[PDB]
RNA sequence: GGUGAGAUUUUGGGCAACAGCAGGUCUGUGAUGCUCCUCAAUGUUCUGGGCGACACGCGCACUACAAUGUCAGUGAGAACAAGAGCGACGCUCCCGCUUGAUCAAAAGAGCGGGGAAACCACGGAAUCACGUAGACCCACUUGGGACCGAGUAUUGCAAUUAUUGGUCGCGCAACGAGGAAUGUCUCGUAGGCGCAGCUCAUCAAACUGUGCCGAUUACGUCCCU
RNA sequence: AAUUGACGGAAUGGCACCACAAGACGUGGAGCGUGCGGUUUAAUUUGACCAACACGGGGAACUUUACCAGAUCCGGACAGGGUGAGGAUUGACAGAUGGAGUGUUCUUUCUCGAUCCCCUGAAUGGUGGUGCAUGGCCGCUUUUGGUCGGUGGAGUGAUUUG
């Protein structure tokens, strides 16, 4: 009936307001657009799948694939 | 040994009017027949409590199936067997050809 | 495993209005298979469960349990709501409705 | 990875939790007798119609 | 290919599971039987009911939708099962159906003595041997108890009895509790096989 | 008494009226009224424990206290039954014959059979028998096998609180026929002896059936209940 | 004062190896298997006291499981209000955290794309209670020979005859 331990946390989804505004870069070299991060090389995935690049490795969100530097 | 037919069921009255209406469709063609065979008669046995917890007195109860084959031989060629087993049976006896 | 996808709501809806009838065994680990027109569709009982639930809440659906298995059978207001919902034409009925 | 987890040991299929009553999915008192799979207090009510018969 | 043995438990068990899963979804239409044949080409099963016509439903449209359960549940090839209606001659030699009558009634806030009176008086009028009809329950207030309602000839020992007699048991679920109705019905004739005397009686040709 | 395979409900079962009991079951059910909990849950699942833990009292079984026996050999000999499609390309159950084997049991491995009157199987069960010119000789003893130590193989995802089998040790644990009290039983019966099914991945000192050897006493009474 | 039951260490006639007589083989004394009580315990889940106690088909390693110490999931449908494609929400590699090299939660930033999420009602599931609220089934009274109307007779009547 009692704990004596903090109460359990939910996860809850962290927002990324216009979060498409990044992985697209546009230049006016009529603009030219360029992606700034990499496709999972996964044939599973497909062009539209990115990479996280995080701090130190690069993880694909669906395929849990990972890339370590 | 051509062809073997076995009849099995659950009702003895059934599988002993197939029996005898098959040897009736191979003499009205005249086709010979190894007399009708009755195999051991077999009896299956479950016992039970009779209560549904368990008190009082421990009575039991005893149910029992029983199971009748008969076994008839034709010595007849290939399209002649399937005229005479084409006829239909009744229901709950379950009809086997085999080839030897 | 009850989160269900809109592509597998639509398969089993136009699985149930083609047939009219849908059937399903109670059990967590299961699966249910299903056929359009060839091209058989797979997906878990429980998703099966969670929609058939929300459509007898609503008023669309009759449903019998015997033996470890459900039966559920489209009545006159779930024939109207599935032709709204699946864009069909006014003269589209159920099989079972044709002699 | 909670999904791995939710009935892992529900899936390995083996004693006396892996068996179901074909009638009332309880899991006590079974008959495995021929493959029947029916418990005890369902056996009485539906041997009738399974075909066992009172004879001695 | 499995023993004969397996084979004949498994047609029972599918029988039984037909047979509840038919008086489940009929139950409010007259339920008698079924009677379920394996012929070359197909699966036959047969239907018997009180009121035919509820069974088949507008068109075939009840008896379209009940196909399309069995099949489904038991895996049956398209076009490998058909079912037919058929109707009882006699409606009130039926056990079933008069248990099943009396149940409605009971649920329609009746009178738990006018109820049964009314059923073994049109079970004598079609022409039975005898009636009986119990109710058990909390019939009268907060304390259980049961009645018995007899007309006619009965037997109830020995195994010849089961030839004639005709049982049925059924629950009705009222808002203080459950309520049990039995109905036995003893009948002319005997539903195993016909032209069948009675275990005990001697009869004496007249001479010629 | 006769006739008879059988001579009195033929012998064993199953079924079984009318009235009841505050007998049992809400731990069988998608039987069920009121009531309780209901998102840090009395729902559900996962990990680990417990249900068995031990100064004691009681019911029911198994094994004995030995010679009408124990041990080691040879001989003949039954019935009822059972057996295979989730998780790992068929398979998945039950058996037999070889081999392992130029050296224990228990294993392992090849080749086959059976959907069961077609395999196992000519179904080599144990009491039993033997003029076996076998061992022991009245003692807690070669009676009895509780308790405990050490090595092994198999079932299982997992064997510690020993799963089970097999091997060598321990046998100096009681027990030498059991006070008052008390159970069942009349003919292929009592008692004795094993076998199958069931529960079952692995475990039967239990139950449900089956056969084998096979008696003493009574053919009455109302003394006790 | 009468009637029907029950009872009597009051009579009469019968019956039963769950009674005895004539006997057989045992149990009660020993070791051990199993069930019940008690004690112990975080918990040793629980029903039943001739007609409970190898009974609940109850020979439980995990499961079964109902008890104890902890961790997850929603399987809270549906209705009303609110956030919400300028994104309501699902899942997760690596590091710590938890017993837990398959996100329980935290750091991090990908993935999914209206299936949900927050609040209020309601509803579901429960081997939770109540068998003294019940149905069904079973046991026992009770292994013996017993039970009931119709019409008629007797009695003010309960009742009796049959
Ligand atoms: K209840
Ligand atoms: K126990
Ligand atoms: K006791
Ligand atoms: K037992
Ligand atoms: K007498
Ligand atoms: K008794
Ligand atoms: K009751
Ligand atoms: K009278
Ligand atoms: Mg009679
Ligand atoms: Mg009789
Ligand atoms: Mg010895
Ligand atoms: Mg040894
Ligand atoms: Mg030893
Ligand atoms: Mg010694
Ligand atoms: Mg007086
Ligand atoms: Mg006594
Ligand atoms: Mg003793
Ligand atoms: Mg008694
Ligand atoms: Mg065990
Ligand atoms: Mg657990
Ligand atoms: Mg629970
Ligand atoms: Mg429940
Ligand atoms: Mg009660
Ligand atoms: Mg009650
Ligand atoms: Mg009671
Ligand atoms: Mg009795
Ligand atoms: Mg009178
Ligand atoms: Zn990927």
């Amino acid at each position: 009936k009692v704990f004596t331990k903090p109460k359990k946390p939910i996860h809850r989804h962290k927002l990324e307001k216009m979060r498409a505004l990044k992985y697209f870069k546009v230049t006016e070299n009529s603009f030219k657009v360029e992606r700034t991060r990499d496709e999972c090389p996964n044939p599973n995935c497909g062009a539209g799948v990115f990479m996280a690049q995080h701090k130190g490795r690069k993880y694909c969100g669906k395929c849990h694939l990972t890339y370590t530097m | 040994q051509r062809v073997l037919v076995k009849m099995t069921s659950r009702n003895a009255k059934a599988v002993e009017r197939v029996v005898a209406e098959l040897l009736e469709h191979a003499r009205t063609e005249k086709v010979e027949v190894r007399g009708p065979v009755r195999l051991p008669t077999r009896r299956l046995r479950i016992t039970t409590r009779k209560t549904p917890c368990g008190n009082g007195t421990n009575t039991w109860d005893t149910f029992e199936m029983k199971i009748y084959k008969r076994l008839v031989d034709l010595r007849a060629s290939t399209e002649l067997v399937k005229k005479i087993t084409s006829f239909q049976i009744e229901a709950g006896v379950d009809v086997s050809i085999t080839i030897p | 495993t009850t989160y269900v996808p809109k592509s597998s709501r639509d398969d089993v809806y136009r699985f149930f209005f083609t047939e009219g009838v849908v059937s399903c065994k109670k059990d967590p680990l299961g699966t249910w298979k299903g056929t359009l027109g060839g091209k058989t569709f797979k997906l878990p009982t429980l998703q099966v469960m969670q929609l058939m639930r929300s459509l007898k809440s609503r008023g669309l659906i009759k449903e019998q349990f015997a033996w470890r298995h459900f039966y559920w059978t489209l009545n006159d207001e779930g024939i109207n709501y599935m032709r709204k919902y699946l864009y069909l034409g006014a003269d589209a009925v159920p099989n079972t409705h044709k002699v | 990875g909670h999904l791995h987890q939710w009935r892992s040991r529900q899936k390995i299929g083996m004693g006396k939790g892996s068996r179901h009553c074909v009638i009332c999915s309880n899991q006590k008192a079974l008959i495995r007798k021929y493959e029947l799979n029916v418990c005890r207090q369902c056996f009485r009510e539906n041997a009738e119609n399974i075909g066992f018969v009172k004879l001695r | 290919p499995l023993s004969k043995k397996r084979m004949m438990v498994r047609d029972g068990v599918f029988y039984a599971e037909l047979f509840e899963f038919l008086k489940r979804e009929l139950a409010d239409d007259g339920f008698a039987g079924v009677e379920h044949r394996v012929t070359p080409t197909r699966t036959e099963i047969v239907i018997r009911s009180t009121k035919t016509r509820e069974v088949l439903g507008e068109k075939g449209r009840r008896i379209r939708e009940l196909t399309a359960c069995l099949q489904q549940r038991f895996n049956y090839k398209e076009g490998k099962l058909q079912l037919f209606a058929e109707r009882v001659e006699v409606r009130g030699l039926s056990a079933m159906a008069q248990a099943e009558s009396l149940r409605f009634k009971l649920l329609s806030n009746l009178q738990v003595r006018r109820a049964a009176m009314g059923i073994i008086r049109y079970v004598m009028e079609s022409g039975a041997k005898g009636c009986e009809v119990t109710i058990g329950g909390k019939i009268k207030g907060q304390r259980a108890k049961s009645m018995t309602f007899r007309d006619g000839y009965m037997i109830k020992s020995g195994t010849a009895h089961k030839h004639f007699v005709d049982t049925a048991t059924r629950h009705c679920h009222l808002r203080a509790g459950t309520i049990g109705v039995n109905v036995k019905i003893m009948r002319p004739q005997s539903m195993i096989e016909e032209d069948e005397v009675l275990p005990d009686v001697i009869t004496v040709i007249e001479p010629k």
